[PDB]
């Protein structure tokens, strides 16, 4: 059972998803993707050292 | 001395209109599913440090 952005897309509740939705291979099997409009990467976040 | 500047990779390139494009792309995708690409990455990059 899909959910979220892909869940709304698969069940046809909406026509187009315009959101910070990352392109992934597993999502490619149920929804298509446009060319990447911006680059990013997973990072680590902590409170700056007091 | 820093992080990556962009998000781009290496792809197998074939002449435009070549019959080898689709089968080689399918093989690349299947090996990505099988993890042979990551295995070779480990073997040549991580498994060769001294």
């Amino acid at each position: 059972i899909w959910n979220g952005m892909v869940g709304e897309l698969v069940y046809g509740k909406a026509d187009i998803a315009i959101a910070p939705l990352t392109i992934t291979l597993v999502r490619e099997e149920v929804i298509d993707f446009s060319k990447p409009f911006m680059s990013l990467g997973i990072s680590i976040m902590i409170k700056k050292p007091q | 001395v820093g992080g990556n500047l962009d998000s781009k990779g290496y792809g197998i390139a074939t002449p435009k209109g070549s019959s080898l494009g689709t089968p080689v792309n399918l093989a690349v995708l299947k090996l990505s599913e099988q993890g042979v690409l990551d295995k070779l990455k480990n073997k040549w990059w991580y498994d060769k440090g001294e």
